[PDB]
């Protein structure tokens, strides 16, 4: 009722869901592909998928388990789902998958088929997934040579070079009992857990901690990927955001909701109370767009992606959307900031208090790792409200006014000007 | 120039018109003043006023 956290050696968290009708039991690492460099960029991702493995899914489907994984920048999870009562059948999985298991998952039939599986995979995402694969450029250029511009599903240079060993020796680096969290999400109680967990011994890999690194840093730069045979032009454009953990984490998430989401083919999006849409539907200057305020443990970034049609007037959709974020700092008004809360604690309800056990086992095993808890929506909904205008206008005038700004775009983006004019826009003149 | 002597009357903003402008006639004062009176002294000896202290009728 609020999420207890135990430690005796290996650190087990839950969540009880009394409503939930399955179970999700998992173990989350503490390290992602922001724990990687440029060239074994893509062993999460391999990792990910070799658990994901027919063998792997085969042995635990019989058992009536169904297998999650997720790679992020930096975190990486391993969930197995299962009824309220096969809740042992799942750690028993989870056991052997992590510690009995190791040259029979990376045997090399597997291992070359998986290989194989994830390079046709990467190189779909980099031939066809526009918006994505520009969002993934964004963090490549604004953080280069930096851990955290390197991408989650690594890049086929890379994976064409990985071999088992490079998975190995990434496992006996990060997969460590210091660096993990082994999490228990849906209906299922904490002791019930935490007995199955302390019912075996061994440790496998003792003490020992993680590597270390170089941090993260934010550099105003850009990086087209022009391809005038694609129907339209991606943009994603931001500037250095909150990291998580940041005083402003709460702030910069109303302020992106200000501006918010919009597809001009819905109805009820071009609606919505946001002045920037005033401006835009005139001309219809675009399908779509969304804005974010990502954070990391070292860093973030705040802005938006953007996809459009409307190739002759780029100039203006950027222009338009630049001089809105203008506002944050001299003259957002208190509905738009009343609006944004609103907005925000449905986000977040929705994000937090979603019915799906693998989603909040990644959510709880993230948090947890991180600040050794995990924020409860009425104290996240507490401080939202206490967000005033004034706090707005000075987090605005320390990441916004006059700052640089990262870009990424691809496709026909002919008509997105130069970084200067761009550059320019994040201000206005003042006598 | 200095960051840190450009960020005490500043901050990270660029100067604004108004200041500008109000720099300019403290400008045009001061540096007319200056050149005028490097220049009077460059010449000294060959000014009317020079030749009118000697000289009278
Ligand atoms: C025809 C002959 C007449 C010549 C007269 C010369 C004109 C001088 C104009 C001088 C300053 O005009 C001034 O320019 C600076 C940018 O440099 C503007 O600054 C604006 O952009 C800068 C740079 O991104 C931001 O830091 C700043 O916060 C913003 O207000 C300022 O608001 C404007 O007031």
């Amino acid at each position: 009722a609020e999420v207890t956290q135990l430690s005796n050696g290996i650190v087990v968290a839950t969540e009880h869901n009394p409503s939930a009708h399955t179970a999700s039991v998992g173990v989350v690492f503490g390290s992602g592909a922001a724990n990687e460099n440029p060239y074994n960029n893509g062993v999460s991702n391999l990792w990910k998928n070799i658990f994901l493995s027919k063998e792997n899914s085969a042995v635990a489907a019989k058992e009536g388990l169904a297998l999650s994984s997720n790679i992020s920048r930096d975190f990486q999870s391993y969930i197995v789902s299962s009824l309220p009562g096969s809740t042992d059948k799942s750690l028993d999985f989870l056991n052997q998958s992590f510690i009995q298991q190791k040259a029979n998952l990376l045997s090399s039939s597997n291992f070359e088929a998986t290989k194989k599986s994830v390079l046709k995979q990467v190189q779909d995402f980099e031939d066809n997934d526009h918006p994505n694969r520009v969002l993934e450029h964004l963090h490549s250029t604004a953080f280069q040579n930096t851990p955290l511009s390197l991408p989650t599903r690594g890049t086929l240079e890379s994976l064409e070079n990985l071999v088992v060993a490079d998975l190995e020796s990434f496992a006996n680096n990060h997969f460590l009992n210091s660096n993990a969290v082994v999490v228990g999400t849906g209906n299922i109680k904490h002791e019930d857990l935490v007995n199955s967990i302390e019912s075996k011994n061994l440790s496998l890999q003792t003490g020992t901690k993680p590597v270390l690194k170089k941090k993260a840093a934010f550099l105003g730069s850009e990086v087209r990927l022009r391809d005038d045979t694609l129907p339209k032009a991606w943009i994603s454009l931001a500037v250095e955001g909150e990291p998580v953990n940041s005083p402003n984490y709460f702030v910069a998430k109303l302020a992106a909701q200000i501006f918010g989401s919009y597809n001009a083919f819905e109805p009820a999006s071009r609606l919505q109370g946001i002045k920037l849409l005033d401006n835009i539907q005139e001309y219809q200057l675009c399908d779509n767009f969304n804005h974010f305020s990502l954070s990391y443990k070292d860093s973030g970034l705040w802005g938006f992606s953007t996809a459009t049609r409307n190739v002759t007037m780029i100039d203006d959709l950027i222009h338009f959307t630049l001089k809105q974020w203008n506002r944050l700092t001299i003259s957002v008004t208190d509905t738009e900031v009343e609006r944004a809360k609103s907005l925000l604690k449905l986000q977040l309800g929705q994000l937090y208090e979603s019915g799906n056990p693998v989603n909040d086992a990644n959510l709880l095993g993230a948090e947890v790792l991180i600040k050794g808890s995990k924020l409860s929506l009425g104290e996240a909904f507490k401080k939202i409200d206490a967000i005033t205008v004034k706090d707005v206008k000075a987090w605005a005038g320390k990441r916004l006014w006059d700052q640089d700004i990262a870009i990424a775009g691809t496709g026909q983006i002919e008509g997105l000007l130069d970084y200067m004019r761009i550059r320019s826009d994040m201000s206005m003149m003042r006598w | 120039s200095f960051s840190s002597l450009y960020k005490t009357f500043f901050k990270r903003n660029a100067v604004f018109v108004g200041t500008i402008f109000a720099g300019a006639f403290v400008f045009q004062t001061v540096f007319d003043t200056a050149i005028t009176s490097w220049y009077e002294n460059h010449n000294k000896g060959k000014l009317w006023k020079d030749v009118k202290a000697r000289i009278a009728a």
